[PDB]
DNA sequence: CATTAGCGAGAATTTTAGTCACGGC
RNA sequence: GGCUUUUUUG
DNA sequence: GCCGTGACTAAAGGCAAAAAAGCCTTCTCGCTAATG
């Protein structure tokens, strides 16, 4: 039953991913990768993009691919985050802000170079003489002005497809570390037949986050193949 | 320093700096396989007190 | 001489465990957190970020891995002497001195 | 002649000052 | 020759 | 709400000499020596 909340969380990685022998499968994809495209550059588009995205999700080619995507797509988040610091340390740190007005100021103009224009309009002493700042914060603007148009897609949608992708792996690794160090009790039992106990114990991270739900060989047992690797050649390395 | 037979007299430091390399050495070779996390924090404690 | 290399990063006492310490001081946080973050049994955050998590602000086990499902990425923390290593270079010179 | 330790080598209270948390008007 | 523990001289 | 207050913790306590003793982790096994 817990694996099921992995590969959940999985298929929401995916999700916010997709938002001849390698191309029978590319085949799924490619059947609506170019037809998406004028329907969503203009409803419609979301109920196709959801079929597109969902043919990718269809059959696992390598998970090495998965975490190519999940990287290129993490170099963006990376940029707006090394933006949104840097607006930072402008502001907050050389002034005295409560830094609770971007949620008014920031997050509602992103594009719009009109926030910093607002400052002064509430007061904040700090921000009434902005001037060199201003300066230095709208410059990197013209920044973040052209990344989000190469980018390509909206800086709330960002936002939210990064939240979901970070949320389906967190609860994929809390699951796995909630119920790993449950398993230690049979390690020890198998690994007494400490540094042998301790290699006991390397291919219990294996056996564990290689068990699925469509096995029903006992995990104890299921797990014994690889503890037992160990004993097998590698008690003489 | 070398007492009478075989024993050699022993000084605190060595001792400790034993203790340490050993640790270091143990947690050097654990963290090469990808040892699970739990494991790492309490040597890392441990190396931390030693 | 002889230099032995650290697995890890590993934070001096002396600096720490003075009358005054040191890092307590320059960091302006009590002598009992550092400890706990040291000793790995208390979560702390190092960049808060866009999120509603101070920089500089002490966790625990249920508190991060409730921030880490809510937020996970977007928050940034580590444990130990890393962390510390960590939070100190970030922490620039000048810019707080021109602020105390 | 037959049995077994074994260890060699390897391995796993008084006094004072200072600081910090609570609290009092 | 280091440590520890006593005992003693002033 | 800041200074008062009490509660908690680090640090040192003579100089030199002599005389003694006793130590410097502990657990495990194969061919040599201890043992029957």
């Amino acid at each position: 039953d817990i694996a099921k909340r992995i590969e959940d969380g999985i298929n929401q990685v995916q999700c916010s991913v997709a938002e001849e022998l390698a191309r029978e499968k590319f085949a799924e994809l490619r059947a609506q990768y170019v037809v998406t495209r004028d329907t969503i550059k203009a409803a419609t588009a979301q109920e196709e993009i959801l079929k597109l995205s969902e043919v990718f999700k269809q059959f696992r080619l390598v998970p090495k691919q998965f975490d190519y995507l999940v990287n290129s797509m993490r170099v963006m988040m990376d940029r707006v985050r090394t933006q949104e610091r840097l607006i930072m340390k402008l502001c907050v740190e050389q002034c005295k802000m409560p830094k609770k007005n971007f949620i008014t100021l920031f997050t509602g103009n992103e594009t719009s170079d009109t926030w910093f224009n607002a400052a002064i309009a509430m007061n904040k002493p700090w921000s009434e003489k902005l001037h060199d700042v201003s300066e230095e914060v709208h410059r990197a603007l013209q920044k973040l002005q052209q990344i989000e148009e190469e980018t390509g897609l909206t800086i709330e949608q960002v936002k939210d497809i990064n939240r979901r992708m970070s949320i389906g792996e967190a609860k994929a690794r809390r699951a796995k570390k909630e119920m790993v160090e449950a398993n230690l009790r049979l390690v020890i039992s198998i690994a007494k037949k400490l540094d042998l106990i301790q290699e006991g114990n390397i291919g219990l991270m294996k056996a564990v986050d290689k068990f699925e739900y469509r096995r029903g060989y006992k995990f104890s047992t299921y797990a014994t193949w690889w503890i037992r690797q160990a004993i097998t050649r590698s008690i003489a390395d | 320093v070398p007492l009478d037979g075989g024993r050699f007299a022993t000084s605190d430091l060595n001792d400790l700096y034993r203790r340490v390399i050993n640790r270091n050495n143990r947690l050097k070779r654990l963290l090469d396989l990808a040892a699970p996390d739990i494991i790492v924090r309490n040597e890392k404690r441990m190396l931390q007190e030693a | 001489m002889g230099h032995i290399e650290l697995a890890s990063p590993t934070a001096h006492i002396w600096f720490l465990k003075s009358l005054p310490s040191r890092i307590g001081l320059l960091l302006d946080m009590p002598l009992r957190d550092i400890e706990r973050v040291l000793y790995f049994e208390s979560y702390v955050v190092i960049e808060g970020g866009m999120t509603n998590l101070e920089r500089q602000q002490i966790l625990t086990e249920e508190q991060y891995l409730d921030a880490l499902e809510e937020f996970g990425d977007e928050f940034d923390a580590k444990m130990g002497a890393e962390a510390i290593q960590a939070l100190l270079k970030s922490m620039d010179l000048e810019q707080e001195c021109e602020q105390l």
